[PDB]
Order: structure tokens, then C-alpha cells, then sequence
């Protein structure tokens, strides 16, 4: 609280089509979504096993 | 690319896709061996994609080469952006004649107002998503140091120069970083970044080639 895995992911203004995972806490789960690949915040792991690992039950 | 046109199988020959289980960035063949593309782009175990159209069909005409050496500028910052380039080695040299040729490096640096040529296989929407098949096509001008500051200030370095329309519509968006921004024959930049895509007063920002030229030739030759 601020905790990270709350906030929307974040693609950043990087131009790259990086498939990336966050924590989705009205779904109760780690999903997927576009990366640019720059400047990422927190919410934005390499996979669903980090995601959860990172944020299950946030 | 947002608002522009097909550009039409294979003609843009040094437009290579990079892929890592799927197309995550473009990248410029500048040697049967070498691809230039962002630094932003680098991940291990790239495969690059010569000879492509339709990224998500085999038609015949591509070449699939694993990358041998990912290269990302020594000075390259994260945080800035700056220096956003990265040099990427074939594992084996590519073939070369007619749907999969190199683009010249800039003997010199362009002027405001000239136009290019930037390419990719990036979303097509600046509000939404849509990834298209083939790869697409944009005509845009670069624009001045001074509009590209005023764009986003204190952002713009010595090694970054913005493209496209004030107005919005037509940009470089997701899907198209590390691909080319071409000029008279040259490759004067690399897709870098923005804010958003194709939002009006907010054109696409690229590295700026010509100053890389000499660390580009060199670096390619010791390694
Ligand atoms: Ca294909």
C-alpha cells in the first residue's frame, strides 16, 4: 500500500510489442499485456510463475 | 505503424522482424551479417527474420538466422533513453539479391523537412489494437530540434530526433521499435519511443544514426 500489484499495467513509450505479465486483482490473476520495453513499473513480470510468486493474492 | 499504407511483399528488403517466440521489435540489416535495432529491444535468444511479409504466414522468401552476438551501445541508459541502439550478429550471413538486401549507413545527417521512409509490423491504431499481417508503410518528415524539445522537454538528447505530423495520425507505434526510418537511401534512424501513438503535438522519437556511424563500422568489425 501503494502495492505495485494493484497498479494497471504499464507499456511505457517504448515501441517494442513485449509480451509481459501483471497481476489482474479484479480477476484474480496474472495476465497478459504489451510492453514496449522501456520504463517498466513493477506490475510487469517475464512470467505467469514470477507474477504469481510477486503479487498472488494482492 | 499508424496511418500509413502496405507497403507490398518485399519492398522493403532490409526490414527484418526479431523474434522470440513471436515478433517483439524491427530491426535494419545493414550487412549480410549485422542488424542494427534499438537497444530497448535486446532480449537472449533472438531470431531474426529476413525476407518477411506476412509475419504470421510462410510464403517462401524468408530467412530464419538466430542471433549470434546482441550488441547494446555501452552508454545506453534505461531511464533516458538515450543512445538506444544496439548492433545484432547473424549466426550465419544471410543471402542476399533482391527481397533481402542491406540499407546504406548516413555519410551525413538530415535536415528538418526531409522526408522518410519507416516501416514495421507494429499496431496500426492509435486508440486501440491491431497488429497487422503484413508489413506497413509511412512517409513522414523529420522534424526539427527545436519542435521535438518543445514536443517533450527536457527529453530530447543530442542523439534523438522526432518524425512524423504534428497534426496526429501517422506514427511508429508498439511492434515497430529497432525497425528504420530511411531517407534518401540511408538509414538515418531507429523506432525509439513516444508518447502514446500518432497523438497530436506528440511525434515518434528515433535514434539518431548518423552520430553512431563510426561506433556502428567499428564495433561490427572487432566483434
Ligand atoms: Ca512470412
Amino acid at each position: 500500500r501503494p502495492d505495485f500489484c494493484l497498479e494497471p499495467p504499464y507499456t511505457g513509450p517504448c515501441g517494442a510489442r513485449i509480451i509481459r505479465y501483471f497481476y489482474n486483482a479484479k480477476a484474480g490473476l496474472c495476465q497478459t499485456f504489451v510492453y514496449g520495453g522501456c520504463r517498466a513499473k513493477r506490475n510487469n513480470f517475464k512470467s505467469a510463475e514470477d507474477c504469481l510468486r510477486t503479487c498472488g493474492g494482492a | 505503424i499508424v496511418g500509413g499504407y502496405t507497403c507490398g511483399a518485399n519492398t522493403v528488403p532490409y526490414q527484418v522482424s526479431l523474434n522470440s517466440g513471436y515478433h517483439f521489435c524491427g530491426g535494419s540489416l545493414i550487412n549480410s551479417q549485422w542488424v542494427v535495432s534499438a537497444a530497448h529491444c535486446y532480449k537472449s535468444g533472438i531470431q531474426v527474420r529476413l525476407g518477411e511479409d506476412n509475419i504470421n504466414v510462410v510464403e517462401g522468401n524468408e530467412q530464419f538466422i538466430s542471433a549470434s552476438k546482441s550488441i547494446v551501445h555501452p552508454s545506453y541508459n534505461s531511464n533516458t533513453l538515450n543512445n538506444d541502439i544496439m548492433l545484432i550478429k547473424l549466426k550465419s550471413a544471410a543471402s542476399l539479391n533482391s527481397r533481402v538486401a542491406s540499407i546504406s549507413l548516413p555519410t551525413s545527417c538530415a535536415s528538418a523537412g526531409t522526408q522518410c521512409l519507416i516501416s514495421g509490423w507494429g499496431n496500426t491504431k492509435s486508440s486501440g489494437t491491431s497488429y497487422p499481417d503484413v508489413l506497413k508503410c509511412l512517409k513522414a518528415p523529420i522534424l526539427s530540434d527545436s519542435s521535438c524539445k518543445s514536443a517533450y522537454p527536457g527529453q530530447i538528447t543530442s542523439n534523438m530526433f522526432c518524425a512524423g505530423y504534428l497534426e496526429g495520425g501517422k506514427d511508429s507505434c508498439q511492434g515497430d521499435s529497432g525497425g528504420p526510418v530511411v531517407c534518401s537511401g540511408k538509414l538515418q534512424g531507429i523506432v525509439s519511443w513516444g508518447s502514446g501513438c500518432a497523438q497530436k503535438n506528440k511525434p515518434g522519437v528515433y535514434t539518431k544514426v548518423c552520430n553512431y556511424v563510426s561506433w556502428i563500422k567499428q564495433t561490427i568489425a572487432s566483434n
